RNA sequence: GAUGGGGAAGCUCCGUUUCAAAGGCCUGAUUUUAUGCAGGCCACCAUCGAAAGGGAAUCCGGUUAAGAUUCCGGAACCUGG
RNA sequence: GCUUGUGACGGCCCGUGAAAAUCCACAGGAAGGAAUAGUUUUCAUGCCAGGUCGUACUGAUAACCGCAGCAGGUCUCCAAG
RNA sequence: UUUACUUAUUCAAUGAAGCGGAGCUGGAAUUCAUUUUCCACGUUCUAGCAUUCAAGGUCCCAUUCGGGGCUGAUCCGGGUU
């Protein structure tokens, strides 16, 4: 009967919509002949800050070619542009600063925005692709593209996307310690809650399968197997290494 | 607004609703700038595919 | 036998025809009787000191309505009698079983001269 | 007149509003429409069953014309012109005491499709036709076999609705003649040599081979264009 | 918390638009036809859901054994037909 | 002096300050139109109509919720010298 | 392991939005007799501007302030990006 606080997401209450503060999504509108190989132009004016974190959002509203309507669509903005600057991204034209081109019509060094990973389709039924323009070099070989990130993974996919060049002031926010503390509730009153990460040498005594009793010491390995039991998964999963990464790089 | 007469809000004028201050002036000044450059891209810039 | 012109919205709902929808007989032959009449709405006028005050201070009559009524079933009831117009109808709520009502008149008719003529004194 | 110009007009796609064009598929198709277009195919898309392979073959309008007109003179009387006739023979058959005596012979054309028994064991089958739509798929794979074994001249035709009008119904079947008059005697034996030389000679050869090679759609707009560059670019 | 889908022997639950044939109006030919065939448009298309929030409109004074911004007297405004 | 309300700023934003209906305005100008007569139903003036339900006292150190005439718990408005 | 053609399953949008092959045509690249191949097919300095069966031609009830084809926007495919 006494469960652990890893098996909670099955009530639909304290895990539901908790983000009044925000507005809309970020996925683009209807795709046509324009928003792909040929000619695609974007806009950015009211750079309203992204609610919940540190990012900009723009009121990218396109005059619908199919019908006289200008539905307000809050999309992701970028840093470097002022209050109003149209995108100059033409496949049959050229390239400048802050443009939107597929991952095939551009050479190495192309950090676009995130929207989709599939050859376009207004939010591909998937998403296991890139997080946006954030991409270095590509691959001239056919329509394939080999991306790479310092996270430690590889991926080979297509070379078509609707991401625009631009940056977001996020670097430094996590590099600068939460000095003036008082952050946990309003911290992750954002979308849900996942910041209690939470201890007790005697949190649940006549139990602790890990190891505790009456003294600060564990017993069993906190490395719970992935395919073994879904009733003991409390702590590390599928361990391999453990060390200390120093600041001095200069490696191979 | 509907309770009061029409002659208490916009009694005349024209370009004055969603824009004001100096936006009423900018909607004509900048317009004349580009339209005068349209002629160039209709006879002068169309001399590329003239000598086939 | 070629390209049918459909340059509009998707032809969804068909174009039905309104047939002569008329019954061959009455739904229940004899319709329900009228539950509204002048000789059923009013009942027994309450004779008290509180009632007399609410008569000569605004030209209002005092009776006793049944239950379900509005500002017309009482108004039309008076007009059906001796043809008397009503300026304002007052309907109250009596949470016990019965109910009361007030009937206002015009500046032409008199409340005291119509009270001893309708029935009571 | 003096303001005569030329060249097509251009809208900036994002700018302006475009009007509806020649909508063909835009007016989205109904539910079972996307189903029926993939339902009744059989001999169009992929391969065909050797037991049939006759739905792709049709009859010319030069022979079928004389065939339909031949069955025009042979048809039972309708319900509107038969029930009233019973009152006319009241003083000739009923009160006349003459059961099937003072009456002309009703030369009716033969019929029957999925219910044929007495027309095989008694050898009373001549001209045999095949239905068009045929909803029961299981009731068509043994129709030519009911004529090939007995040597009955079967004719692979398409249609049974118009022939249902000369039978006082809606759908028809075969149309053989066992007791035909001398008026259309030469107009019946002439069609025998035609059917036997265009249908009876093609059964064993058709049974062996499967049947296919039919072009599809966009599929042949890339597959055939690939072999062209693979052999001689 | 439904219809149109998708499990189960029955009693039902979740989701709220996740393959639509969902809704039927302005005008032309028609006051006295309670409306049958063709163009040009609009993507909203079960409901319920706050007596501290949201919100076009009325206050003061006097009388009675009790209670009003409701009746009486005086002074005004808005919406729909 | 204190209390309440409003306009114009700064500081705070590692944690970034809901949703909907009605009314009004601007851009755009497609239909229908006048000399003993056309064109607004928007101002002024005048006339008519607008249901049902809810409704008082009290609301707490003699009135609700703890067998009871209990010293417990119990939201909100104006806040004197 | 295995390229194309797959009447069965699932499938984001769905107001099937301007698509692929083929097909009236340029330019770039060099020669074997011609188009047997590869980029073409409405915005790209500025919240200044943009729509109403597109501004223009031919064919009709006649001199009408409107309306009805084709071209503009040719097909196949009905598996539209």
């Amino acid at each position: 009967g006494r469960v652990i606080r890893n098996q909670r997401k099955g009530a639909g209450s304290i895990f539901t919509s908790h983000t009044r503060l925000r507005q809309g999504a970020a996925k683009l509108r209807t795709l046509d002949y324009a928003e792909r190989h040929g000619y695609i132009r974007g806009i950015v004016k009211q750079i309203v800050h992204d609610s919940g974190r540190g990012a900009p959002l723009a009121k990218v509203v396109f005059r619908d070619p199919y019908k006289y309507r200008l539905r307000e669509e809050i999309f992701i903005a970028n840093e470097g542009v002022h209050t109003g600057q149209f995108i100059y991204a033409g496949k049959k034209a050229s390239l400048n600063v802050g443009n939107v081109l597929p991952l095939g019509s551009v050479p190495e060094g192309t950090i676009v925005s995130n929207v989709e990973e599939k050859p376009g389709d207004r939010g591909a039924l998937a998403r296991a692709s890139g997080n946006y323009v954030i991409i270095i070099g590509h691959n001239p070989d056919e329509n394939k593209t080999r991306v790479r990130l310092p996270s430690g993974a590889k991926k080979v996919i297509s070379s078509d996307a609707r991401g625009v060049i631009g940056v977001i002031a996020g670097g430094g926010r996590v590099d600068k310690p939460l000095l003036k503390a008082g952050r946990a509730f309003h911290k992750y009153r954002l979308k849900r809650n996942s910041w209690p990460k939470t201890r007790g040498v005697a949190m649940n005594p006549v139990d602790h399968p890990h190891g505790g009793g009456n003294h600060q010491h564990i017993g069993k390995a906190s490395t719970i197997s992935r395919g073994a039991v879904s009733g003991q998964k409390a702590g590390l999963i599928a361990a391999r290494r453990t060390g200390l990464l120093r600041g001095s790089q200069k490696t191979q | 607004y509907a309770t009061v007469s029409k002659t208490h809000k916009t009694v005349s004028r024209a370009y004055g609703g969603s824009r004001c201050a100096n936006c009423v002036k900018e909607r004509i000044i900048r317009a004349f700038l580009i339209e005068e450059q349209k002629i160039v891209k209709k006879v002068v810039k169309e001399q590329t595919e003239a000598a086939k | 036998k070629a390209l049918k012109v459909r340059t509009s919205a998707t032809f969804r709902l068909p174009k039905t025809l309104k047939l002569a929808r008329a019954p061959k007989y009455a739904s229940k032959a004899v319709p329900h009787y009228n539950r509204l009449d002048s000789y059923k709405v009013i009942e027994q006028p309450i004779t008290s000191e509180t009632a007399m005050k609410k008569v000569e201070d605004g030209n209002i009559l005092v009776f006793q309505v049944s239950m379900k009524a509005n500002k017309y079933q009482i108004k039309k009831a008076v007009k059906e009698l001796y043809e008397v117009d009503v300026l304002k109808v007052n309907t109250l709520v009596r949470p016990n079983g019965t109910k009361k009502a007030y009937v206002r008149l015009t500046a032409d008719y008199d409340a005291l001269d119509i009270a001893n003529r309708i029935g009571y004194i | 007149n003096p303001l005569t110009h030329s060249t097509p007009k251009n809208f900036g796609i994002g700018q302006a509003v475009q009007p509806k064009r020649n909508l063909s598929r835009y007016v989205k198709w109904p539910e079972y429409v996307r189903v029926q277009r993939q339902k009744k195919i059989l001999s169009i898309r992929l391969k065909v069953p050797p037991t049939i392979a006759q739905f792709q073959y049709t009859l010319d309008r030069n022979t079928a014309a004389e065939t339909f007109k031949l069955f025009n003179k042979y048809r039972p009387e309708t319900a509107a012109e038969k029930k009233e006739r019973l009152t006319k023979e009241a003083a000739a058959v009923a009160e006349g005491k003459s059961k099937q005596d003072a009456s002309p012979k009703p030369y009716a054309v033969k019929y029957g499709l999925n219910h044929v028994v007495a027309l095989i064991e008694n050898k009373k089958a001549k001209l045999v036709l095949i239905a068009n739509d045929v909803d029961p798929i299981e009731l068509v794979v043994f129709l030519p076999a009911l004529c090939k074994k007995m040597g009955v001249p079967y004719a692979i035709v398409k249609g049974k609705a118009r022939l249902g009008t000369l039978v006082n119904q809606k759908t028809s079947a075969v149309a053989a003649l066992t007791e035909v008059r001398a008026e259309d005697e030469a107009a019946l034996a002439k069609l025998v040599s035609t059917i036997d030389a265009n249908f009876a000679d093609k059964y064993d050869e058709v049974k062996k081979h499967w049947g296919g090679g039919i072009l599809g759609n966009k599929a042949q707009a890339k597959m055939d264009k690939r072999a062209k560059n693979s052999d001689s670019a």
